[PDB]
């Protein structure tokens, strides 16, 4: 029962490794806070 | 009514100059996975 450790995972770079994946049931990513200038 | 037909066949597959940059799984059993195999040109090698 590991957990992604939020200081670094998930990875940005990290995702599924085919192209015909299976929609996942759960899924995780990482965001930027409101707080943050938006930029390109 | 039918609506789409395919005529299919074995043949001598073969992959000369390329390997496999990703293969879903141990084993080269047909399967949905193995779908998604890369492919990747071998290395050019002069010889002379």
């Amino acid at each position: 029962p590991v957990y992604a450790d939020p200081s670094y995972q998930p990875e940005p770079q990290i995702g599924e490794s085919q192209w015909n994946e299976a929609d996942a049931n759960a899924a995780g990513g990482r965001v930027l806070k409101k707080t943050t200038p938006m930029k390109p | 009514k039918p609506k789409v037909v395919l005529y299919s066949e074995d043949v001598n597959m073969e992959t000369p100059d390329t390997h496999l940059s990703y293969k879903p799984g141990k084993g080269d059993e047909n399967s949905k996975a193995m779908l998604g195999q890369q492919s990747m040109p071998n290395r050019p090698n002069y010889i002379a």
